[PDB]
């Protein structure tokens, strides 16, 4: 009975850790991609506008 | 930084084109003025150096 309980506890703990990692990793990538995309777009718009103004 | 570099290169190019045009205009003005003043006036000056 104790061995079966340990097996059930190990499976639940591993699944909980796996679920925790997936949610945390996805949030970091989503936030970084959203933040990085805005960085490139902001510079691209300014560069195009500045080139016409300087000319 | 990119905008300033592109503007600086364009500004330098414009100055060189303007200076070349300014020099050409000055040369044409000098040539006509010397012809009106007589090209046979500096011949004696050239002989002095020789």
């Amino acid at each position: 009975e104790q061995l079966a309980n340990a097996r059930r506890d190990y499976e639940a703990e591993i699944a909980r850790a796996r679920q925790e990692a997936a949610k945390i990793v996805a949030q970091a990538q989503e936030r970084a991609k959203q933040q990085e995309a805005e960085i490139i777009a902001q510079a691209r718009r300014e560069a195009e506008r500045l080139k016409e103004e300087a000319r | 930084a990119q905008a300033e570099q592109e503007r600086i290169r364009m500004l330098s190019e414009a100055k060189s084109q303007i200076a070349d045009l300014v020099t050409l205009t000055a040369s044409r003005v000098l040539g006509a003025e010397l012809q009106a003043r007589g090209h046979d006036a500096l011949i004696a000056e050239s002989l002095a150096a020789l």
